[PDB]
């Protein structure tokens, strides 16, 4: 049963993942939100 | 009126805050004023 699998490499940019969220999910620019969250003592961005 | 000026992140933050403060208060009130004696509730853990 140990059939040879295809070996696939995929690159993922999280900024694209967050920027691309549906509007209802609170899409955001990752670098900008990090800057704000670091400057602040707390907070969040996005959802779910 | 004041909460009407909040964005969704702020609204979620506000509500989370209020719910936590509010349950502490309700739980305290309940144990001392509402809880029936039959229920041996001494603290918040027992109330749960």
């Amino acid at each position: 049963r140990d059939k040879r699998a295809l070996e696939v490499e995929r690159t993922v940019s999280l900024a694209e993942v967050y920027a691309g969220l549906p509007k209802d999910n609170g899409p955001f620019s990752l670098a900008q939100e990090i800057d704000k969250l670091v400057s602040q003592g707390s907070g969040s961005a996005g959802s779910g | 009126v004041l909460t009407a000026g909040l964005n969704s992140q702020q609204a979620n933050t506000l509500h989370a805050f209020l719910d936590e403060s509010r349950s502490a208060a309700l739980s305290t009130y309940y144990i001392r004023q509402v809880a029936k004696a039959a229920a041996a509730i001494k603290s918040r853990d027992d109330l749960y």
